[PDB]
């Protein structure tokens, strides 16, 4: 899965 | 609408968990990389990672 983006 | 490309497990209370293939409406998308989404499948609403979904069409 793609890296979770910053919040 | 948008479609989930991956499952996503909530990591905070206000996230929305969803399953691959779930249909989502993007309710708000002006707060950065995390979008407020409403599941047309479960009726729940919360924040999602915008790179885990794609436009349905």
């Amino acid at each position: 899965a793609p890296p979770l983006p910053p919040r | 609408t948008f479609v989930a490309l991956y499952d996503y497990v909530s990591r905070t209370e206000t996230d929305l968990s969803f399953k691959k293939g779930e249909r989502l409406q993007i309710v708000n998308n002006t707060e950065g990389d995390w979008w407020l989404a409403h599941s047309l499948t479960t009726g729940r609403t919360g924040y999602i990672p915008s790179n885990y979904v794609a436009p349905s069409d």
